[PDB]
Parts: C-alpha cells; sequence; structure tokens
C-alpha cells in the first residue's frame, strides 16, 4: 500500500500536468467525456513515454496489477474536475504503434505481456453480466458486508466475520452492481 | 457587421480589442524627457508618453505597451492578481462559497493569455504554475455556471461577477432560451 | 467636453449599445462631426510631417530622419488612426444593416402626423439618402417580378389589415445583458431614482407589468433583463449594455 | 580584403542606415535554392531584421539566367541587395551590365546609388570582384589576406603598368594571373558560421541561432568533412557557453535542452529500427557490401554475436527493450572492431523540447533535404519543373519553425522512402556492371529502368552519386578518377549530366589531408561548349551539372575524353 | 469593395446566368448606391474596408499570383511569385483582399 499510493499519485500528476503547446489535452478530454456520459479515457503510449520512462516501464512489465491503479487515478481526477456521487470506475483504453505480432508467433515467451496483433472477426457472442460491487450476508449471524471486484484476473470468504458453517455467505442480488462482458473469436 | 453572423454578438477579436483599450503599467528603458517630434495623440492622453524618464514607473494604454515591447524599449509589469499567492486565495474563496462567483477583473482570461504570449520574461513566478492555476480556476467557474443554468425563467437573471469572455460564450444560448420561454408565457395570457 | 478622451469613450459606448440593442438608436450628431473633423486634421498633420521629411532628404543627400525619437511617434499616429477608422466603420455598417431591416416601419413612422419620432433626428442625412434609394430599388424589383400579376385588391407591399402583418417592428421585449453603472457622473444624493436598500448600496427599481412584479437592480451587478423596462435607464446612461 | 572577419559589423551598420525605414522597403535578398546552408543563413538574417523592424523581401532563384532577368526588373528604390549562396566565382558587373559611373547619385570616392553584398563560400574568388570593383562588396573570411598575396600585386600593378623589360614583365605577370585561374572549385567554410560571427559581434546570440548554425554546419559533413572537423570545436564551445544552468530540478513542458550526446553514423536511428539503421547506411554498405547476399549474412552474424535478438532489433526505437538500449554503447565498443565498423561512433548535438522527443542534427538535415527533393514545347516542361523546385523551398522553410512538427514528420517519411529508392537503384547499377572504366574518368549512364522521374532533381542524383562514391572509396582498388553520372528524361528527351569528385576513405589518416580534390568539370564543360555548337544548357548554380540533348550525348563525351584536366 | 461587380473584374464567385434579369438590374443600382455612399461625408473612412480589428502592426505575407511592380505611398512592391514580404499590414490589405497575397 506504500507503493500503490505513490503509483496513483504519479498517474494523477501525469493526468493533471501533461501539456503540449498551450492546452491540457488529457484534462480536457475527461471533462468533455463526462458531459456526454462517457466514463472512459484514451491515452497514447508515446505521450506517456515522453512524460516519464519509469512510469511506462512500470506498466510494461506488470499490466494486470498496474492498470487498476491508473483506473482509480482517473476517477479520482474526475471527481475533482467535475464535482465540488454516481460516477463508476472509469475505463482505460490504450493506443500503440509497436510492431504487430502474427497470431502463430504468440507462444510461452509472450505471457503476461501487452501485445499488438491483427486478424479477422468470425463470431461475436452475447452479452453476459459480471459483478463489481457485491452485497453479502451470513446465513446465521446475519450481518451486512460488501466486496469490491475489478475484472483484471476472487471468491466469497471461506470464513465468517462478525457457530456458523464453513463458508456461510449469500449474495444479496438487489443493491449489487454489474457490467457487460463479451467474447469474440479471431482468425 | 452583417457577414459571418456578427449581428448581435461580439467576436473574440473584438473582445481582445476592448481589453487592449485599457491602461497598464510599464518600466521605460528610454528617456524622452523634454530638453531644458512629439506624440500628440487623439484618443489617449499623451502626457505620460511625452514626459518619460528611465527606470521610473508610468502607465499607458495596453497596445502602446505591446508595440514598445515589440522593440527593446519597454517592460510591462503584470498586475498583482497574476501571482501564485493571490490566485490560491481566490481558489480557496471559490471552494468555500459554492453559490457566488469570486471577484476577478472582467478581463482576467484575455489579459492572462495576452501577457503569457507577449511578455513571458517579465513574470517573477514560473509561468507553468500560473498557467495551471488559471485552468484550475476556470474549471470550477464552469461547474458553477453549469449548476446555475438550471434556474432559467421568463423574468430576469443575475450573474454578478461573471467575466466578459464567459458572458460572450454563453449569450446566444441564454438569450434565445429565455426569449422562447417568454413567448410561450405571453401566448397564454 | 473639450476632452479628446471622452469623445473616444462616448463613441465606444455608443457602438457597444448599438450592437446589442434591438431598436434603431438616435444618432449622436455632434460627436460624429467632432470625430470626423479630428480625423481630417490629423491625416493632414501626418501627411505634412511625411512631406517635410521626404523633401529635405532628396535636396542634398542628407541623412534620413535620425532613428531615435523619430519612428515610434509617427507609427503610433498611424496605428491610432487605423483603429479609430475601424471603430467608426463598424458602427456605421451595423446601423446601416439595422436600417435595411426596418425600412417599412421607418416609412410608417415618418408618414404618421402624431409621432414625436422623426427621421430628421433618428436618421443621418446620408442614411436618409440610403433609405430612399434602397426603398425605390427594392420596390422596382418586386413590382417588375411578382406584384404586377396580382389583383388590385392586394397589390400593396405594406398591408396591416391582411391575414399576416407585412410591416415588421422591433422586438421590445428582447433579453439583454446589462451592467449597472449608477449615476453617469456622481452626486448619488442628487439622483431621485436612487433608493437605498438594506445593508447594501442604493439600487434602482423597475416594474414588469405583464408579470406584475418589482425588480431591484443593485449597483455593480450584471443582469439579464427585458429591453423595454430598462429603456429609460439606458437612455440616461444609468445602465450599459454588455 | 573587402570585408574582413573583424569588419563584418560595420557593413551591418550600413544596412541599418540606408535600408531601415517605416515607410518603404529597400532591402532585397536573393538566396540560392536547393541549398541548406543558404536557407539557414537566410532564416537567421530574417529573424535579425525582424527584431530591428527592417522591411525585407526574400526571393528564391534557381540559376544565373533567373538572377539576370530579375535584376533588370529591380527598381532604383532598392538600395541594398544580398546575394546568398552564389556570385563569388563570376564577374558580377559584366554579368549584370553595371556601369560604375551610372550608379553615382551621391557625388563627392563615390557613395553610389545601390550596394550589392555577396555572401558566398565557393572558391576560387574572382579577382575583379575582390580587387577592382567598388559597387560589388563581399563578406570575406580570410582567404584573401593569406592566399592571395601576389595576386593583388599582379592585378593592381598590371592595371597601373599598362623597353624590353616591359614586354618581359607583362608576360611573366599575366602568366601568374592565368596561374591563379585554371583551378578546380571547392568549399572551405560555411555561411551560417559567418552569420553567427556577425551575431556574436553585435551580441544577439541565443539557442535558436546556435541550433541554426549547427544545422548549417552539419550539412557539409557528407561532401566536405575537413570543414566540419575544423568548425566542430567552436560549436562545442558555444554550446557549453549557452547552457542555462546546473541542477535542472524537473522537466517542465517549456524546457529546451541542447546536449552533446554520443551518436552514430546511422540513418535515422531514433525514428526507425536498429536493423534499418544498419541496413540503409552508406558507410556500413561500403564496409560490408550489403547489396549482395554475403553482406546480409555478415550483418546477421554480427547481430547474433552482439547479443541482440533479431526480433528485438527490428522493433521501433521508442518501444525497443530498455535494457538493450541502456547498454548499447558497451555492446558497440566491444564488438564493432571485428568487422571494421569502429568508425561509426561519434558525438553530436541533440535537441529536446518538453514532453515531445529528442531529435539529432543529422536527422533534421535529412528531413530538410527530403522536403527539398519531393514535396507539395520542352521549355515549358522545364519551366514547370523549376517552378516546383522553387515551391519546395517554402515547404523546407516552414519546417524550421517549432510550431510545424507534422511537416518534419512528413519529411522524415519522405527521407526513408527516398533512401529506399536510392538503394534499390544502386544495387541494380552495381549488379549489372553498368559502370564503365575509361582511362580518364568512369562513366555511368542510366537509360532504362523504373522510377527515372526521381533523378530529374539534382539532389537525388547527388544522393545516388554519394552512394556510389562511398561504395568505391572503400573498395580495395586504389584510384581517384572522377565520375560522370547521366540520367534520361523521356518527356524532355534530355540527359541531365553531373560530374562527381573522388573521395578518400572516411577513416584514413591525415597525411594525405589537404585542400580536398578540386572539381575540374566546369572548365572542361565550358571549353567543349565554346568550341562546338552543342545543344547543351549550363545554367545551374552548380557548374558541374549540365543538361544535354539526347542526340549530342555520345559525341560530346568523346570530346570530353580528349579534353583533359580530368 | 463596392465596384460594378459583373461588368468589371469580379472575384469569380458568381456566374452571370444564375441571376435573373431584374436581379441583375437591381444589383447594378445597389452597387451605384454603395459607390455614391463611399463618396459622401465619410470619405476618410473606407466603408467597404476590412471588418476584423487591427492588432498586428507588421505581418509576413506571401504572393499567390505573379504580377509587376506596383507603386505604393512612398515606395514600390515587386510581386515576384513565390517570394515573401515583411511589411506593414495597412499597405497590403487591398492586395490580400484581391487574392494577390496570402497569410497575415
Ligand atoms: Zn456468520
Amino acid at each position: 500500500d506504500d507503493d500503490n499510493t505513490e503509483i496513483i499519485k504519479s498517474f494523477k500528476n501525469f493526468i493533471l500536468e501533461f501539456r503540449l503547446d498551450s492546452q491540457f489535452i488529457y484534462r480536457d478530454q475527461l471533462r468533455n467525456n463526462i458531459l456526454v456520459k462517457n466514463y472512459s479515457l484514451t491515452v497514447n503510449m508515446e505521450h506517456l513515454i515522453g512524460y516519464n520512462e519509469d512510469i511506462y516501464k512500470k506498466l510494461s512489465d506488470e499490466p494486470s496489477d498496474i492498470i487498476p491503479l491508473f483506473e482509480t487515478a482517473i476517477t479520482q481526477v474526475a471527481k475533482r474536475i467535475s464535482i465540488l456521487n454516481s460516477l463508476p470506475t472509469f475505463q482505460l483504453i490504450l493506443n500503440s504503434n509497436a510492431n504487430q505480432i502474427p497470431l502463430r508467433d504468440l507462444d510461452s515467451e509472450h505471457v503476461s505481456k501487452i501485445v499488438r496483433l491483427s486478424g479477422i472477426i468470425i463470431s461475436t457472442s452475447v452479452l453476459s453480466s459480471r459483478a463489481t460491487y457485491l452485497s453479502i450476508m451470513c446465513r446465521n449471524c446475519r450481518h451486512t458486508t460488501s466486496i469490491t471486484i475489478n475484472n483484471f484476473n476472487v471468491s466469497l470468504p471461506r470464513s465468517c466475520l462478525s457457530n456458523c458453517g464453513p463458508d456461510p455467505y449469500i449474495i444479496i442480488h438487489e443493491s449489487s452492481k454489474f457490467i457487460d462482458q463479451q467474447f469474440l473469436k479471431l482468425q | 457587421s452583417l457577414p459571418a453572423h456578427l449581428q448581435q454578438t461580439f467576436s473574440p477579436e473584438e473582445i481582445q480589442f476592448i481589453v487592449e483599450n485599457e491602461p497598464i503599467k510599464i518600466f521605460p528603458r528610454i528617456t524622452t524627457r523634454q530638453k531644458i517630434t512629439r506624440w500628440q495623440l487623439i484618443t489617449t492622453d499623451d502626457k505620460a508618453l511625452n514626459n518619460m524618464v528611465a527606470m521610473r514607473s508610468t502607465e499607458v494604454v495596453l497596445w502602446i505597451a505591446l508595440l514598445l515591447k515589440q522593440q527593446s524599449k519597454c517592460s510591462i509589469v503584470a498586475p498583482q492578481w497574476l501571482t501564485t499567492k493571490e490566485l490560491d486565495r481566490k481558489i480557496q474563496y471559490e471552494k468555500t462559497h459554492p453559490d457566488r462567483f469570486s471577484e476577478l477583473p472582467w478581463n482576467w482570461l484575455v489579459l492572462a493569455r495576452i501577457l503569457f504570449n507577449k511578455a513571458k520574461d517579465d513574470f517573477h513566478d514560473p509561468i507553468h504554475e500560473l498557467r495551471g492555476k488559471i485552468q484550475d480556476l476556470r474549471e470550477i467557474r464552469q461547474i458553477k455556471v453549469l449548476k446555475g443554468l438550471k434556474y432559467l425563467n421568463e423574468s430576469h437573471l443575475q450573474l454578478d461577477n461573471l467575466s466578459l469572455l464567459e458572458i460572450n460564450e454563453l449569450r446566444p444560448f441564454i438569450t434565445e432560451i429565455m426569449d422562447k420561454l417568454r413567448e410561450i408565457h405571453t401566448a397564454s395570457l | 467636453y473639450v476632452s479628446p478622451q471622452q469623445d473616444f469613450s462616448d463613441l465606444m459606448k455608443s457602438w457597444k449599445n448599438e450592437r446589442c440593442s434591438p431598436e434603431l438608436l438616435p444618432y449622436p450628431h455632434q460627436l460624429m462631426k467632432r470625430l470626423l473633423n479630428r480625423i481630417s486634421m490629423q491625416s493632414q498633420l501626418i501627411e505634412n510631417i511625411s512631406m517635410g521629411f521626404l523633401d529635405m532628404q532628396n535636396a542634398s543627400n542628407a541623412n534620413p530622419p535620425m532613428p531615435n525619437e523619430s519612428k515610434l511617434p509617427l507609427l503610433c499616429m498611424e496605428t491610432e488612426l487605423e483603429r479609430l477608422k475601424f471603430v467608426i466603420r463598424s458602427y456605421i455598417r451595423c446601423r446601416l444593416s439595422k436600417i435595411d431591416k426596418f425600412s417599412l416601419y421607418l416609412r410608417q413612422l415618418n408618414e404618421d402626423e402624431n409621432s414625436l419620432i422623426s427621421l430628421t433626428d433618428l436618421l443621418s442625412k446620408d442614411e436618409i439618402k440610403y433609405h430612399d434609394t434602397h426603398s425605390l430599388i427594392w420596390l422596382k424589383l418586386v413590382n417588375d417580378s411578382i406584384l404586377k400579376y396580382m389583383p388590385e385588391e392586394l397589390q400593396a407591399i405594406n398591408d396591416t389589415e391582411g391575414s399576416v402583418n407585412m410591416i415588421d417592428e422591433p422586438d421590445w421585449n428582447k433579453f439583454v445583458f446589462i451592467h449597472v453603472n449608477g449615476p453617469p457622473d456622481g452626486k448619488w444624493n442628487e439622483d431621485p431614482l436612487l433608493q437605498e436598500n438594506e445593508f447594501g448600496k442604493p439600487c434602482y427599481t423597475v416594474t414588469i407589468p405583464d408579470l406584475k412584479e418589482e425588480v431591484e437592480l443593485t449597483i455593480g451587478s450584471i443582469y439579464v433583463m427585458r429591453y423595454e423596462v430598462i429603456r429609460d435607464l439606458l437612455r440616461d446612461d444609468k445602465v450599459a449594455l454588455i | 580584403m573587402y570585408y574582413g572577419i573583424s569588419q563584418f559589423s560595420e557593413a551591418y551598420n550600413k544596412i541599418l542606415r540606408n535600408s531601415s525605414s517605416h515607410s518603404s522597403c529597400q532591402l532585397v535578398i536573393f538566396v540560392s535554392c536547393l541549398n541548406i546552408d543558404a536557407l539557414c543563413a537566410t532564416k537567421m538574417l530574417s529573424l535579425l531584421f525582424k527584431k530591428q523592424l527592417v522591411q525585407s523581401q526574400i526571393v528564391p532563384i534557381f540559376g544565373y539566367s533567373e538572377l539576370r532577368r530579375h535584376y533588370s526588373q529591380l527598381d532604383d528604390n532598392i538600395n541594398s541587395l544580398l546575394l546568398v549562396g552564389f556570385g563569388g566565382v563570376i564577374d558580377l558587373e559584366a554579368f549584370l551590365e553595371i556601369d560604375p559611373q551610372e550608379y553615382v547619385i551621391d557625388t563627392d570616392e563615390q557613395s553610389f546609388r545601390r550596394d550589392i553584398y555577396v555572401l558566398d563560400a565557393h572558391r576560387p574568388w574572382n579577382l575583379d570582384n575582390i580587387f577592382g570593383s567598388q559597387i560589388i562588396q563581399c563578406f570575406d573570411d580570410g582567404t584573401v589576406d593569406d592566399t592571395l598575396g601576389e595576386q593583388k600585386e599582379a592585378y593592381y600593378k598590371l592595371l597601373e603598368l599598362d623597353r624590353k623589360q616591359r614586354k618581359k614583365q607583362i608576360h611573366e605577370y599575366e602568366g601568374v594571373l592565368e596561374e591563379y585561374y585554371s583551378q578546380g572549385t571547392t568549399v572551405v567554410n560555411s555561411i551560417s558560421a559567418q552569420i553567427y560571427s556577425l551575431l556574436s559581434a553585435i551580441g544577439e546570440t541565443n539557442l535558436s541561432n546556435l541550433w541554426l548554425n549547427i544545422l548549417g554546419t552539419t550539412s557539409l559533413d557528407i561532401a566536405y568533412a575537413q570543414v566540419y572537423n575544423r568548425l566542430y570545436p567552436l560549436l562545442q564551445d558555444e554550446v557549453k557557453r549557452l547552457t542555462p544552468s546546473s541542477r535542472n530540478s524537473v522537466k517542465t513542458p517549456d524546457t529546451l535542452t541542447l546536449n552533446i550526446q554520443p551518436d552514430y553514423y546511422l540513418f535515422l536511428l531514433r525514428h526507425s529500427s536498429l536493423y534499418d539503421s544498419f541496413y540503409y547506411s552508406n558507410y556500413v554498405n561500403a564496409k560490408l557490401s550489403l547489396w549482395n547476399e554475403n553482406g546480409k549474412k555478415r550483418l546477421h552474424k554480427m547481430f547474433a554475436r552482439m547479443g541482440i535478438p533479431l526480433s528485438t532489433a527490428q522493433e521501433t526505437w521508442l518501444y525497443m527493450d530498455h535494457s538493450i538500449k541502456r547498454e548499447l554503447g558497451i555492446i558497440f565498443d566491444k564488438n564493432l572492431d571485428r568487422y571494421g565498423l569502429q568508425d561509426i561512433i561519434r558525438d553530436g548535438f541533440v535537441r529536446t523540447l518538453g514532453y515531445r522527443g529528442s531529435i539529432s542534427a543529422s536527422e533534421f538535415v535529412e528531413a530538410l533535404t527530403a522536403l527539398l527533393e519531393v514535396g507539395n514545347n520542352s521549355a515549358q516542361k522545364l519551366t514547370n519543373l523549376r517552378k516546383r523546385w522553387v515551391s519546395n523551398f517554402w515547404l523546407s522553410w516552414d519546417a524550421l519553425d517549432d510550431r510545424k512538427v507534422e511537416l518534419l514528420n512528413r519529411g522524415i517519411q519522405l527521407a526513408q522512402d527516398l533512401q529506399r529508392a536510392i538503394f534499390n537503384t544502386g544495387v541494380a547499377i552495381l549488379e549489372k556492371k553498368l559502370i564503365k572504366h575509361l582511362r580518364i574518368y568512369r562513366l555511368c549512364v542510366l537509360q532504362d529502368g523504373p522510377d527515372l522521374d526521381l533523378y530529374r532533381n539534382p539532389l537525388t542524383l547527388l544522393r545516388l552519386g554519394n552512394w556510389l562514391i562511398e561504395c568505391c572509396a572503400e573498395s580495395e582498388d586504389k584510384q581517384l578518377l572522377p565520375m560522370v553520372l547521366a540520367s534520361i528524361d523521356e518527356n524532355t528527351d534530355t540527359y541531365l549530366v553531373a560530374g562527381l569528385t573522388p573521395r578518400y576513405p572516411r577513416g584514413l589518416d591525415t597525411i594525405h589531408t589537404k585542400k580536398p580534390i578540386l572539381n575540374n568539370f566546369s572548365m572542361a564543360f565550358q571549353q567543349i561548349t565554346a568550341e562546338t555548337d552543342a545543344k547543351v544548357r549550363i545554367d545551374n548554380f552548380e557548374s558541374s551539372i549540365i543538361e544535354i540533348r539526347r542526340e549530342d550525348l555520345s559525341p560530346f563525351l568523346e570530346k570530353l575524353t580528349l579534353s583533359g584536366l580530368l | 469593395n463596392g465596384l460594378d461587380l459583373m461588368s468589371s473584374i469580379t472575384f469569380s464567385q458568381q456566374d452571370t446566368n444564375n441571376l435573373s434579369h431584374q436581379e441583375q438590374e437591381y444589383l447594378k443600382e445597389y452597387c451605384d448606391l454603395i459607390t455614391d455612399l463611399k463618396s459622401g461625408d465619410l470619405v476618410d473612412i473606407d466603408l467597404s474596408g476590412s471588418l476584423v480589428p487591427p492588432s498586428d502592426v507588421f505581418i509576413d505575407v506571401r504572393v499567390l499570383k505573379d504580377a509587376g511592380e506596383i507603386q505604393t505611398e512612398y515606395g514600390v512592391f515587386n510581386l515576384i511569385k513565390d517570394s515573401q514580404f515583411f511589411v506593414r499590414q495597412s499597405d497590403v490589405e487591398r492586395l490580400i483582399q484581391q487574392g494577390y497575397l496570402q497569410k497575415i
């Protein structure tokens, strides 16, 4: 937690202090997106490399762990530049200009690394529901509890918090929040 | 006048003209004191320009100051509100009172942009900090304007301390919405 | 008067009031004459110094005007004249467009006997020539194009008794932005319209009859208000259109 | 000795006295297009005159005929003329039909009606302009005070000297006068350096002027290495003089950084991959012969030995692995010696502006040259081409402003494409043995093939010639014969023919170092053109480039074989 | 800038045959009205001048179309194509309006 705070601070300073010529582009994009109810942000990697190479190196080697920190930095900046709060966690969308890797050149050497590739969509599935905020209650002592989940790959506790059974907990489906998931096939 | 709209709203360049028609303070680098060709202006008092002594404080109109700084014969002193301390005081005042506008001069945005463009060397504080503070103020003022737009009616509105550029960029929407509301109310009488 | 700065201030306030107002404001006859005379004299002045500097140069291959205390004054004369000419040009063209918009209304005003408004005061002489010529040209165009093939019952371009009134009049309830200057010069006690309010500076009072309400305008505040209820204050310089 | 290095200031004052005015424009600058040093010097002069509020006009001209036509239309109100990039070699008064007695309006010497300044670096000087004319004045840099000691005596004393001793002396002095001529032409200095000297004398030096000076000096690296090696230490000193301070706390969006960092003789390293930089380099190609399969195999073996995976060396420089980029210097130092490529390591100048990215001087000059080359009944056909070449000057001019970076990126892409095309043509030239080795010179005529429409521009043909000369210099064959390169244009049915001087190997010792090999193609071309009624066009500023009709090529060259001086 | 429009040189914005004959006549008298306005009491002010405020004393301009030498008050401009000028804004307003110059 003593490194995550500094990481979030670095991301927030990147969002708030990046300037080209005479306009804060990433500060203006957030405000323009909030007005039309777009809760997301698009960042070009070349700007991030230009601002500070250590920040880029941190992201390039641990994406699943670092990306949620940038996710919460964005929504911390948004609540400052929009509100003096029904704002969900924002989304980060990335743009890259690196070399494209063919599908058949992807192997065990490329695990847990960000890649860029091209192909043909052949099928699109239906939308499914994934939980983000879970309201939880115990079967015996019956007290309220909450859980927060990020989709960057969790289970209900295998215990009891305050005899109750091994892992007694049920989900209160009302007052729980969900998002949209889709599966695609490439070629 | 007629072309390119201009019927009932000012363009940003005309607002800049009005802003540059306002006085400012300078430190002359030349001495034009009369001995013991003259300016003879027709729209501005030339007494200060005729009687100039080096390394002393005088005040003239803004555009003459810009013309002089185009050469190496002037140095414009930025107003006292263009400081980090005085901007942080206004930011705090802006935060504490969420239902009134802070008291800033009616040309703060235009003057800030012009001074940043022309007289970059004259500022004492680093210019990037001031540029960030200006954006910080503008965002909060925009939030307050967005909240205040909800109270539109047919009778009258009061915008006590709104700036010139902020009024100009919002006039066509506000006037037309209230005009349509007034016609709808009048029809039913 | 007898102050060249106040002439420029008055011209600027007249231009600013002209652009944002719906009606056709009265013409400041004296101010325009003084400004045109000043421009005419000033142009002659710069021409005189320019000629004097040029003539001596060619006589005996003398040095040009020595750069110090020479170029900047004359450059300032030129740019100042350029700005003033632009301001007057914009004012004149805006009022000419407004004249174009309200030709029939002005004609009806001039033709009415019991009308205190007269074109000799509200319109300049050149504007009178413009109005007369443009009206005749437009009438010739419409008569040659369309109106000749029409029954004698309806052949008039101005008909106040038809299904739709053909004479357009200025919008007297347009919403405008105003700033409360207060007394034009001072002596706050002298002004009878000023009335004090609780723990505040004196404020003007106006009435909206259609809404039937009383609205107080405090000095130093910007308002969005109807144009009719504020005509007298603007005419007496108590308020300024922004 | 008209205007010495120290005297450069006073001439400026004259331009401030005669030309400056708030009611008239009386200064005209004629600048040689298709040249980078002249363009940078004109930019510096334009900024200087803009600061002091002097109205000016810049007119890019292509050839001597254009200058002669434009001089007549020029009025007498224009008191000052500045000829940048040309005019030193030829006699200006005879060329422009200038009568000294006609130009005297300020009777007294003669102050004269108009003043013409010449700012050129192509030696040898014309003795008439240096020693005999008063309307024409030149910005000399120290050639006359040392080299031309006896020439001044000969010229003045022959002018004044005009019973057997007279006949003897006049002949043995006209001998010296003709000995001064009949010499080849080279370049010994840069215009931007002289303009920077003027700036330092006046006192208006800053970072932008230093960047422009570096840009002007860098362009001479490929053709005249000696001048660059002479001028480099002073550039290093001026860079250290103008450093802002020590301990820069943080990088802010307004910082500017001019740093001396180690760079390499590689083509566009920071805007392409490492493999591409090694592939499209003149020096690497000369040292390894990449046009055939053996060179490519050797390059693959080198990359394998160095420890860089072939997949990683083909990635973009920004997205290349950080660990490899950090240790590139050690890897170069310890491996480059085996393959003879140890000469690729050097130091240069790198400029950075905020959160944008770093650019080196070499990449900047290649982008500018690419913008010059491509951008945007036969007399009209040539006129349109020359008009487009004039038009490209403003495209290259705009790229020097910090606001227009998209044009710089476009120039980088154009440079990459142009170098690819040059390589593709060069491999075809080298594989089919199109180069013919005659006794006096080596001939290469391109009559058939794709994309011959790129070689109608002199700069592209100079690119291909620089490729071929670099390839021949490192060849084990020891010779210094000049080369002739000819290219056909079907639309005009004309060959464009250029003569190119030989060059010593880049890494060779300084024992042979001297004033570089002199270009003798101008005198030979003039000698052949005068004697025969050949349909040739010698009108470019560079006297080594001519346009000859298709029918006359084969006989003309034969005459050149017997001409000599080559 | 006033002028007789189609009879004299026009900026090629409009073809002759689009307008009706009565419209062509109307345009002629309207242009004459503009002309005898411009000679009224407001001679010094150019009622057909530019309507953007002046805020730059010295500007850089580029020539679009080739032309000959043109005299201006106290000097001469030589309009060689593909050449750049650094001169006061007031001198070149007319030439920019007529398409012989670019930029401001
Ligand atoms: Zn429990």
